[PDB]
């Protein structure tokens, strides 16, 4: 079994510094090629840097002179020091095990690095009212509007995870104001409006924000 | 009483880079002129010394190293170079004084369905010291579980074969490489030039 | 330095069919190509290495093919779990480069959308901003026209659309369009409507609410 | 042996782009590295960089790093030196030097390329007489000459009596005026007895402007 | 960046005598393994490309005559010419090829020494043709003098002029090993006709007193 657990991502100002970590299990890091591969949101994959088993390092031109890849045998961890960060560097960074500088067989879960001058803002949660007279599929609908937050991501649950059938949480869209908005809607029986209580659980870890909004008919 | 540079350059078969062959040339008169005269040389890079003035020098020993690598990898046969070939197969000292001579050999070292006989070391836990020859075929242990001589998870074969095909690009084609290393110590010279 | 082009950009096939994904390189790489599969929200999974050798644990239905400058990944007996974005990566020349990706979708019967319209919450209205949300739920195909009409006047430039990925249950999309207005502009008009055009609808379906009522 | 041949003289305005060449021939050229040396007018030799045509391995000087782009073409045995934005300070003679190895002395040198970067245009010379008079006679030895002023670019060749007068002739090196134009003085030493009898004519030829001026100098 | 400093800047040697140039380095150029100094000496005649004379600080390139010899080790190196000839007048550079970037020496000009010659001073008033164009140039000529060191002063109405003149000096003549200097004073026609006496004062080692050749604008 191979596990790669990543850490260190977040929101950092342009020109700032940030260090990513990658805990490795199932192999010895000092005896394997390892690489960092980044994927811009909505875009393809891009190889960043590689560290050889013998200690040699190589970096892509777009990050050379700014990124430094290192390893710690005693902690079995792979590191990437990202200094002089640019807005274009905003991407999900993957920690992958490299097979002789050829291909990546095992990948980490990936950590999101956002390089923007914008300040972190908590989300405002507003109810989408389920009018009982408005049925379009034999069912009524309701949801929560997660608006004006930065940076990504935002996770939305319903009834603390107890309600998962009929749940649709849309991808975040970037508004012209630079702040993200997100809608999560569920489809519920029109009869259960009076009896059942539906509560959405919005969690914004970048802002340490949690909201349990009760959506009710009006 | 001439030195046998022909056995090194005109050799019918060349060695793999992990098992690079060294010929100890001593007690002979080195012409050096059969080289720098043949036009079948892709690269002829001399560090510290000049081949033109080689016919006027005396050395206690002269070393010739023969192997075959890809065109992309000929760049790594140089002082202060890094890469898979430089770190794990053949490493030159950062103060190397000598010549690295390479030429294309697609006609000789490429078979129709791929030669696959020239190998290179893919895995190694530390970089080679200068002028080191690692011919180990031991299964590479990439984890903590012993490999017990078999290949599998965290246990790879350390050596990789070249896909030398005539239809490959210039970079992927085989290049025969000869490295001339000149030795001088506090001993009487044995390899002088024509004069 | 060397660019990989994947064709087609997007592909839609029913389960059980055969998928053929192409990867074209600007230079010969001599079978030094690998294939990856990236499901939404997850990391890439190594499928093929050496352009023909299948990675450990990968089902037999995946087979790598091709050499030189053109490559092909073939997926047989398409199961619902084999639908994701596929990338090709070459390692014949540094720096290693990836493809643009090939999205693999599921074909299914055309399903008409269910249209819901939500007036802005009074709690949001206190902040001075009004948001009207129009929801298109469980429809196929993905293409869907959504038009905002305020007092029978078509609206543009103040709406954003968001589409979910294909559902794992019924392989249907869901679309939400949000209309952002100030409270002053929101209360200057009465009828707010959402007009939806889709293949599964014979005529456009409009859901409207009158501010107040 | 090996011999290196460079391109012709270049006259470019500031901000233009220029790529000079250096082609090498002869045997044992596969081993030769090519380096570029800049010699500013009246100054010493400055090493800019070195390139090996076989693999285009280029080692740049820290001073010239990022200002030039030394390239090579191994198919025709030619090395190149180019600028993106030429500066008036880049006016110099650019030599390419060949060494049979790296950290090897430069055995072979090219003839050099005179690169002239100036906002001035190709202007023909203005030839004014330096009349002998009575203040330029130190006994029987009388001095006269021609003042060649406000021309561009170099060179200007000056003769006397169509080359029939070469004794005691001094043509001074051109001095670049603050106006960006060159001034040159050519003088001769002649017996004062021949001032009334012998006629002296200086021939000023400026090939870049296709100009030939024959100014007769007579006593005033 | 190894720095090479030469000495002297200028060297005067009689034909057939010994010439010596010193070259000092900021770092040892000797490669200890091969026991050779990665230093070279170059000869550049005016207008000519540099010519390699001695490499490895002791070895002579083919074609170089026996009079050139190289010496030195560590950081101090000397170039010696045994019997200087007329054809050896050039600027000599010492260059190191031990470490990139390559650095040359400042350069040492070597000239033939002769007997001191007093300059012949001539002054040329500006031509009428040039005066039509609004610019007046007054030329002062120093002819066939040695050594090269000379001082030229422009004095218009006994007022020393500075910032209005340029000088040009010839190379040492192949025949009498003498120099010639010309100083041109450039003035506008308006400024030229605002003064009467134009003088050129020459100070040289071969002159007991400073020689002044002068003319008047009103002829
Ligand atoms: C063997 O190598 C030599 C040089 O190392 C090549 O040239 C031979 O030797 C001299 C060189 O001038 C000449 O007699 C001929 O050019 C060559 N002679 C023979 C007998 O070949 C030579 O080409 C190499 N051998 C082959 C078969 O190519």
């Amino acid at each position: 079994q191979v596990q790669l657990v990543e850490s260190g991502g977040g929101l950092i100002q342009p020109g700032g510094s940030l260090r990513l970590s990658c805990a490795a299990s199932g192999f010895t890091v000092s005896s394997n090629y390892m690489s960092w591969v980044r994927q811009a949101p909505g875009k393809g994959l891009e190889w960043v840097s590689v560290i050889y088993s013998g200690g040699s390092t190589f970096y892509a031109d777009s990050v050379k002179g700014r990124f430094t890849i290192s390893r710690d045998n005693s902690k079995s961890t792979l590191y990437l020091q990202m200094n002089s960060l640019r807005v274009e560097d905003t991407a999900v960074y993957y920690c992958a095990r490299d097979f002789g500088d050829f291909y990546f067989d095992y990948w980490g879960q990936g950590t999101l690095v956002t390089v923007s001058s914008a300040s972190t803002k908590g989300p405002s949660v507003f109810p989408l009212a389920p009018s009982s007279k408005s049925t379009s599929g034999g069912t009524a609908a309701l949801g929560c509007l997660v608006k004006d937050y930065f940076p990504e991501p935002v996770t939305v649950s319903w009834n603390s995870g107890a309600l998962t059938s009929g749940v649709h949480t849309f991808p975040a869209v970037l508004q012209s104001s630079g702040l993200y908005s997100l809608s999560s809607v569920v489809t519920v029986p029109s009869s259960s409006l009076g009896t059942q209580t539906y509560i959405c659980n919005v969690n914004h870890k970048p802002s340490n924000t949690k909201v349990d909004k009760k959506v009710e008919p009006k | 009483n001439l030195c046998p540079f022909g056995e090194v350059f005109n050799a019918t078969r060349f060695a793999s880079v992990y098992a690079w062959n060294r010929k100890r040339i001593s007690n002979c008169v080195a012409d050096y002129s059969v080289l720098y005269n043949s036009a079948s040389f892709s690269t002829f890079k001399c560090y510290g010394v000049s081949p033109t003035k080689l016919n006027d020098l005396c050395f206690t020993n002269v070393y010739a190293d023969s192997f075959v690598i890809r065109g992309d990898e000929v760049r790594q046969i140089a002082p202060g170079q890094t890469g898979k070939i430089a770190d794990y197969n053949y490493k030159l000292p950062d103060d190397f004084t000598g010549c690295v001579i390479a030429w294309n050999s697609n006609n000789l070292d490429s078979k129709v369905g791929g030669n696959y006989n020239y190998l290179y070391r893919l895995f190694r836990k530390s970089n080679l010291k200068p002028f080191e020859r690692d011919i180990s075929t031991e299964i590479y242990q990439a984890g903590s579980t012993p490999c017990n001589g078999v290949e599998g998870f965290n246990c790879y074969f350390p050596l990789q074969s070249y896909g030398f095909q005539p239809t490959n690009g210039v970079g992927y084609q085989p290049y025969r490489v000869v490295v001339l290393s000149f030795e001088l110590l506090h001993a009487p010279a044995t390899v002088c030039g024509p004069k | 330095e060397i660019v990989l082009t994947q064709s087609p950009g997007t592909l839609s096939l029913s389960p059980g069919e055969r998928a053929t994904l192409s990867c074209r390189a600007s230079q010969s790489v001599s079978s030094y190509l690998a294939w990856y599969q990236q499901k939404p929200g997850q990391a890439p999974r190594l499928l093929i290495y050496g352009a023909s050798s299948r990675a450990t644990g990968i089902p037999d239905r995946f087979s790598g093919s091709g050499s030189g400058t053109d490559f092909t990944l073939t997926i047989s007996r398409l199961e619902p779990e084999d639908f994701a974005v596929y990338y090709c990566q070459q390692y014949g020349s540094s720096p290693r480069t990836f493809g643009q990706g090939t999205k693999l979708e599921i074909k299914r019967t055309v399903a008409a959308p269910s249209v819901f319209i939500f007036p802005p919450s009074d709690e949001q209205l206190k902040s001075g901003t009004a948001s009207v949300v129009c929801l298109l739920n469980n429809f196929y195909p993905r293409e869907a026209k959504v038009q905002w009409k305020v007092d029978n006047a078509l609206q543009s430039g103040n709406s954003q659309e968001s589409v979910t990925e294909q559902d794992s249950k019924d392989s249907t999309y869901s679309l939400s369009s949000t209309l952002t207005l100030s409270k002053a502009d929101y209360e200057k008009h009465k009828v707010y409507a959402c007009e939806v055009t889709h293949q599964g609808l014979s005529s456009p379906v409009t859901k409207s609410f009158n501010r107040g009522e | 042996e090996v011999q290196l041949v460079q391109s012709g003289a270049e006259v470019k305005k500031p901000g233009e782009a220029l790529k000079i060449s250096c082609k090498g021939s002869g045997y044992r050229f596969i081993t030769y590295w090519i380096g570029w040396v800049r010699q500013m007018p009246g100054k010493g030799l400055e090493w800019m960089g070195i390139i090996y045509p076989g693999d285009s391995e280029t080692r740049y000087s820290p001073s010239f790093q990022g200002q030039i782009t030394i390239s090579a073409d191994k198919s025709i045995n030619t090395a190149y030196l180019q600028w993106s934005s030429l500066k008036a300070s880049d006016t110099a003679m650019y030599y390419c030097a060949g060494s049979s190895g790296i950290f090897t002395p430069m055995d072979v040198w090219g003839q050099g390329t005179t690169v002239s970067v100036s906002s001035a245009s190709t202007k023909g010379p203005s030839v004014f007489p330096l009349a002998p008079s009575s203040k330029s006679t130190s006994g029987g030895t009388a001095a006269l000459g021609c003042l060649v002023k406000d021309y561009f670019p170099e060179p200007v060749t000056v003769s006397w009596n169509s080359g029939a007068l070469t004794s005691g002739v001094h043509t001074f090196p051109a001095v670049l005026q603050s106006s960006g134009l060159y001034s040159l003085s050519s003088v001769v030493t002649v017996p004062s007895s021949s001032l009334g009898t012998q006629t002296y004519i200086c021939n000023v030829n400026h090939k870049p402007s296709n100009t030939k001026v024959d100014k007769k100098v007579e006593p005033k």
